[PDB]
């Protein structure tokens, strides 16, 4: 039971980006929904 | 002819003004 | 009571005007309704029997004749024993009974009226149809009559440009040239052999019919070998057979372009027919003058409402309407709306500056000026907006390649070149890794804005030369001097 390293975080919201397609607007709308539920939440937040 | 525009030009002119 | 009886009395009024209502739509339409069932349930279901009385259609319009009536007695017959051996189609079974029902309702109404029986156009009196003017019916008059010439030439190309381009393929080339060639010359030779084009068009349109309708429903025989099928592989030559629209099968054809190009090809048939019945009044007036002083002359009529503002926006449009859709253009955001952009601030200020005051051996000049600068700019990137999307769909040159070269080509793809844009088509892996890293908007097509300019600047191009405005400079030079 551990707190996330900033470079997990980091990874994980990078990966967010690119998971859409050039395009679907709904793949960005998407895209864009995932990564703002994310930044609600500091690493101090987070427990793996 | 031409005397015939120029009176007609001098009295559109004038009442355009007014 | 009364008051019943003045109820029946409006009862009966209301009754009448229904009556002169569907009178005036049996004579003025006559196949229009039928044509588009045709066409709107042709979409619906494309299955032969609407090949042999689609061709027939279209020769009907090459065949201007009163021989046209035999085949008007033909779509009065065809679809009734066709529909009665594979037995809304239904209700067109009684439709075209409704046609002897037409023709019997004018043997009534031959016996009622002591007038010769002629067709009537216009119903109420000749004299208002020839005022053009204000206050009534005269206005759907209008609408009707100037159909005949003026405004139906304008209506016509409007139609005809504004679809055709926002189907944005194939068909877009061609009518490119057409428009290229239409708005470059003026003249009626040249509409003669507009007249020997749009006989072409109209065997070109059961052409494309049967290109949609190639084959039955599918017994996979032939289709074309996909035009040559090239060397690549790729849905880019897959779209470069949804581009030369030779057989393709798995396709859902899409209603709206068959739609679109019927009833616009229709519609400038009867257009360029009547065209060539009259003469006309728009440039023989300048040839006269050309053979400062503008001498057509008429009276100023009265400002009695509508036509007081009507007469007043249209003085107005010069400034506001047709710049305002440039500037629609100029929010367009791309490399080709920027020359929009140092045009129209300069026009802004040259001309006001230029024709506040009449500029003297210069006025013809500048309406050449006008003209050429605001009709070949929108028809150069109207022309290259569908070549170019063209190009984005195929293959050549390929943008993906080396370092400098992947910089510069991706730079030019950047500004120029840009993406395709059509409703149906599809991309591989690698094409998808390259948009990724170049990106795109997605969002280029020309029927926001470039649509309603041009319309307005062709529509007042025929004007800006023509009709009264010609007699509104002295309005503009006695203001300056006042």
């Amino acid at each position: 039971l551990g707190m996330i390293k900033p470079d997990q975080l980091a990874s994980l919201n990078q990966a967010l980006t690119d998971s859409y397609t050039t395009r679907d607007t709904n793949s960005i709308l998407r895209s864009r929904m995932s990564v703002s539920y994310l930044k609600g939440y500091t690493y101090e937040d987070i427990l793996i | 002819s031409r005397k015939l525009t120029d009176i007609r030009s001098a009295v559109d002119l004038p009442s355009l003004q007014l | 009571h009364a008051a019943g009886d003045t109820l029946v009395k409006k009862l009966h009024k209301l009754a009448n005007q229904t009556i002169e209502l569907l009178w005036r739509f049996f004579e003025v339409h006559i196949s229009k309704i039928v044509f588009v069932i045709i066409a709107i349930f042709i979409a619906n279901n494309i299955n032969a029997l609407y090949i042999p009385l689609v061709i027939l259609l279209s020769l009907a319009i090459c065949l201007p004749s009163a021989a046209d009536g035999i085949f008007s007695l033909f779509m009065c017959a065809y679809l009734f024993l066709v529909a009665l051996s594979k037995m809304g189609v239904i209700v067109s079974i009684i439709a075209l009974a409704f046609q002897s029902i037409v023709i019997y309702r004018q043997r009534h109404y031959r016996a009622s009226l002591g007038l010769p029986e002629s067709m009537r156009a216009k119903v109420f009196p000749d004299f208002h149809h020839s005022h053009f003017d204000r206050s009534l019916k005269n206005a759907i008059q209008f609408l009707i009559d100037y159909g005949f010439y003026k405004f139906g030439l304008e209506i016509t190309m409007i139609a005809i440009g504004i679809d055709i381009f926002n189907r944005m393929d194939a068909l877009a080339a061609i009518q490119c040239f057409w428009l290229v060639l239409f708005a470059l010359n003026k003249r009626v030779f040249v509409r003669r052999i507009w007249v020997f084009y749009v006989i072409y068009m109209a065997i070109l349109y059961p052409l494309q019919f049967f290109s949609y309708v190639g084959l039955p429903p599918d017994s996979c025989i032939e289709y074309p070998w996909s035009y040559w099928i090239p060397s690549y592989s790729d849905d880019a030559r897959f779209n470069l057979s949804y581009l030369l629209n030779l057989s393709i099968y798995g396709v859902n054809w899409p209603s709206a372009y068959l739609i679109g190009d019927f009833f616009v090809l229709l519609l400038a048939s009867c257009q360029l027919a009547v065209f060539r019945r009259e003469g006309e009044d728009n440039d023989s007036i300048y040839n006269d003058g050309n053979f400062e002083n503008p001498q057509y002359d008429f009276i100023d009529t009265k400002k009695s409402y509508v036509d007081y503002f009507k007469s007043f926006v249209f003085h107005y449009g010069h400034w506001i309407t047709l710049m305002s859709t440039l500037a629609a253009g100029i929010a367009g955001t791309s490399l080709f709306a920027l020359g929009y952009i140092i045009f129209t601030l300069t026009m802004l200020w040259s001309g006001n500056n230029l024709y506040v005051m009449n500029s003297t051996l210069r006025s013809f000049e500048h309406t050449l000026k006008r003209w050429n600068a605001l009709l070949g700019y929108t028809l150069f990137t109207i022309t290259m907006k569908v070549c170019l999307q063209i190009f984005g769909c195929v293959f050549l040159s390929w943008f993906d390649q080396s370092g400098g070269w992947g910089k510069t080509l991706c730079i030019v793809r950047q500004l120029f070149s840009i993406t395709c844009v059509n409703n149906e088509c599809h991309v591989l892996k690698e094409l998808e890794d390259f948009s990724k890293a170049c990106a795109v908007e997605t969002k280029e097509g020309n029927i926001g804005f470039d649509v309603i300019a041009l319309s307005f600047l062709v529509f007042q191009i025929r004007i800006f030369h023509s009709w009264y405005f010609q007699h509104c400079m002295v309005e503009y030079r006695s203001e300056v001097i006042l």
